[PDB]
């Protein structure tokens, strides 16, 4: 299907 | 008085419910009138208000948590590789709702990825999701019911209760250190 795709960025503990 | 039924803590934020002591405590952390706390990864954070309240507060205080308007998504996980304790969110919207979308890396390391609804456990129960990671002819697919934040995912991680993988698994579907995870959510 039509997909926008998102960047995640990490957060680290 | 033969004996004697209590009234729920939450009472007078509107819970009706009148018990013997015995399974007072067993109700009042069921209880839907308990207020929720901060759904973000790292409670360095520690809110408290209504359902009504929450999305305000994530949109007040948790600003770099961002959202993507869609059914049918790829939540994009970046620096994969990233040693130790690490944490991805974001946020699906869709059927008139808000889901939160989290991928945890535990350190040993293995990585959990779940999906939890921004409402109440009754309201989940209408939603499935679907997790699917690809790579050249080559799929690992998870489906199950969103939690409601109410329940949180702690205890679901904990019991790998989600879609779960290592970092050799990883490596098979990672491209540039980067892993993409479809998301699908729908209603039953
Ligand atoms: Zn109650
Ligand atoms: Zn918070």
């Amino acid at each position: 299907k039509l997909r926008p795709v998102a960047m995640v960025r990490p957060w680290v503990r | 008085a033969n004996s004697v039924l209590f009234p729920c803590k939450y009472a007078s934020s509107g819970c009706e419910i009148t018990l013997p002591h015995t399974e007072k405590a067993d109700h009042e952390e069921l209880c839907e009138f308990r207020p929720y706390s901060c759904p973000c990864p790292g409670a360095s954070c520690k809110w408290q208000g209504s359902l009504d309240a929450v999305m305000p507060h994530l949109m007040h205080q948790h600003k770099s948590i961002c959202t993507l308007q869609g059914e049918d998504i790829v939540f994009l996980a970046t620096d994969i590789n990233l040693p130790g304790a690490v944490d991805w969110v974001m946020m699906q919207s869709c059927f008139g709702f808000h889901f939160m979308l989290v991928l945890e890396k535990q350190e040993k390391q293995q990585f959990f990825a779940i999906v939890q609804l921004i409402g109440t456990r009754k309201q989940a129960e209408n939603f499935a999701y679907r997790l699917e990671l690809n790579g050249h002819r080559r799929r690992l697919t998870w489906e199950a019911t969103p939690r409601s934040i109410h329940e949180g995912i702690a205890t679901a991680i904990m019991n790998s209760d989600c879609l779960v993988f290592d970092t050799s698994i990883a490596q098979l579907f990672a491209e540039n250190g980067n892993l993409g995870i479809n998301v699908t959510i729908s209603m039953c």
